[PDB]
């Protein structure tokens, strides 16, 4: 999942 | 003219979204958490605050006209909330991936949510919360939706895809999709609100913010100087600025018409998420959001 923080 | 003074800061986990209410002295506040939190921001008391769920809350808007907060997390549900008695108004599946943004129209009942799902859906709130449409297209997460307020038939979507679309309600493909050259993708895009220019505003994690004329499709402008990604820039509705946040720690202050920057902040709550702007201008109140809190600051 990219943007996760 | 530019006088800045801090209203209000407190600290919390993460703040992903955040919201001004339009008659109220109020600031919603969405965690990474799950935790909601609605504070009056001149007594600095808590309205109220909710464990919505244990997932990241993303998105969050107040619904002032039906006294609700709208929050969408990354459990894949939107849920309504009525303020005043913190009645749940409704809980759903939204999509089958992560909520990255809400929208309200400004008058007709209608919410935009922007999702992981690679779509925009539309939900009614007259007709029961009804999906009345999908918009499909974009090809990577779609991280930012916004109508645009002199047109709001009409509205943005910012994608990873290094795209965003401007869709028309009713109609399945983008009127058009401009092609932002931020090779990272699109994180936010916001309307310039006053009738005078035709400006829409993008940022990025290559670093980049990127003004640009919808009619033309042309960039005006590119403002350079975050250190890490621009997690939002917006015009300030009654101000000649431009207000940017990033993963850098800072909020940066720009000149609207020149595009230089003017003033930069660390508040020192680490990166910077999520910014807003009192519809009104009420005291030239702004609110962003970070890693640590939120603090809500009067420009003058």
């Amino acid at each position: 999942k990219t943007k996760l923080l | 003219k530019l006088d800045i003074k801090k209203t209000f800061s407190n600290r919390s986990d993460r703040v992903k979204g955040i919201d001004f209410h339009p008659t109220e002295p109020w600031v919603l506040t969405t965690l990474y958490s799950g935790r909601v939190e609605i504070w009056n921001y001149e007594t600095q008391v808590e309205v109220r605050s909710i464990q919505v769920t244990e997932t990241p809350v993303r998105a969050g808007k107040f619904i002032a006209r039906k006294n609700w907060i709208i929050v969408g997390s990354d459990d894949f549900r939107i849920r309504v909330f009525n303020y005043n008695t913190g009645e749940k108004v409704v809980d759903f599946e939204a999509h089958p991936d992560y909520i990255r943004s809400i929208a309200v129209h400004p008058t007709k009942p209608y919410v935009l949510s922007g999702s992981d799902d690679l779509t925009v859906k539309l939900w009614n709130w007259e007709n029961n919360w009804a999906l009345e449409q999908t918009f499909e297209g974009h090809e990577h997460f779609v991280m930012c939706v916004a109508f645009n307020p002199k047109d709001p038939s009409t509205f943005a979507s910012g994608c990873l895809d290094r795209t965003v679309k401007v869709w028309s309600l009713g109609q399945s493909t983008p009127n058009f999709t401009l092609t932002t050259g931020q090779e990272r993708g699109v994180n936010y895009v916001d309307y310039y609100p006053l009738p005078d220019k035709p400006y829409m505003i993008t940022a990025s994690d290559d670093l980049t913010i990127k003004i640009w004329d919808y009619q033309t499709k042309s960039c005006v402008a590119t403002l350079e100087g975050h250190m890490s990604n621009v997690s939002f820039a917006v015009f300030h509705p009654t101000l000649p600025i431009i207000i940017s946040g990033s993963e850098d720690g800072t909020l940066k202050i720009w000149n609207s018409s020149t595009y230089k920057v003017e003033k930069t902040l660390n508040v020192g709550l680490e990166r910077s998420w999520c910014i807003a702007t009192h519809p009104t201008g009420r005291k030239n109140y702004i609110a962003s959001g970070f890693d640590n809190g939120f603090t809500v600051l009067s420009l003058g």
